């Protein structure tokens, strides 16, 4: 088994477990690898991160969560490895370009 | 007493799923991919594996106990259980 | 309506009325409570 088919396992692994608290050591520990090593190989299959992505895929369901329910931004961060809105409002200018506020106004 | 009441004594008087590969039961997302990495490709293997091992592979994690249970409890399956004919001449992987 | 239904409503469903996360943290742990309790056959009225 190529580990092309490895990540490709991965892409599926985490699509239904995004509003879990899913860190690394769940990750690493239930893949049969160690807590680096799925790093490593990452860079060569997919060409992006995977501590960012997982926030990628994590903001992105916070704008799906937010143009269809009606949940407070303070508490949406609460799930998703945030302990407060202060960083949860930060990135969401580099990843989506918006406020947190604002893209619920604009239809 | 007794003297007494021993004298009133006269006086009260074939499924489809089941033969379905598992990417194709309709279910979530990591409660398919991961049964055919560790030899289950039909439904008919997972019911006869013991899960005190099956979840705590590498690939499995805590929220497929549900989903595996969900299919194990409408239909009678036990947790387990020996089928009588199961397998075809037909078996593939990904 | 209910007190026990607030603590059904979480702290990430009540924010958006317009016109206090931090008081009901406050007033909850004065008289001993929490708040996103799961209840159950509630309210049986």
């Amino acid at each position: 088994m190529s580990h092309q088919k490895i990540i490709q396992d991965l892409i599926a692994w985490i699509d239904e477990h995004i509003d879990q608290p899913l860190n690394i050591d769940v990750v690493a520990k239930k893949s049969g690898y160690s807590k680096w090593y799925l790093q490593r190989m990452f860079r060569t299959v997919t060409h992006q991160t995977l501590g960012d992505y997982i926030r990628q895929r994590r903001l992105l369901l916070a704008a799906v969560e937010l143009r269809t329910t009606e949940r407070p931004i303070f508490d949406i961060a609460m799930d998703l490895g945030y302990v407060s809105q202060q960083t949860f409002s930060r990135v969401f200018r580099r990843q989506f370009d918006r406020t947190p506020s604002d893209y619920r106004h604009r239809l | 007493a007794t003297i007494l009441a021993e004298q009133l004594e006269a006086f009260v008087d074939f499924d489809p799923i089941l033969l379905r590969p598992v990417d194709d039961l309709e279910l979530t997302v990591r409660s398919a991919n991961c049964l055919k990495a560790e030899a289950i490709h039909y439904i008919g293997d997972l019911v006869q594996r013991t899960e005190v091992e099956l979840l705590k592979t590498p690939n499995l994690g805590k929220k497929s106990l549900t989903e595996i249970k969900d299919v194990l409890a409408s239909r009678g399956l036990s947790l387990g259980m020996r089928l009588e004919n199961w397998p075809p001449a037909s078996i593939a992987d990904e």
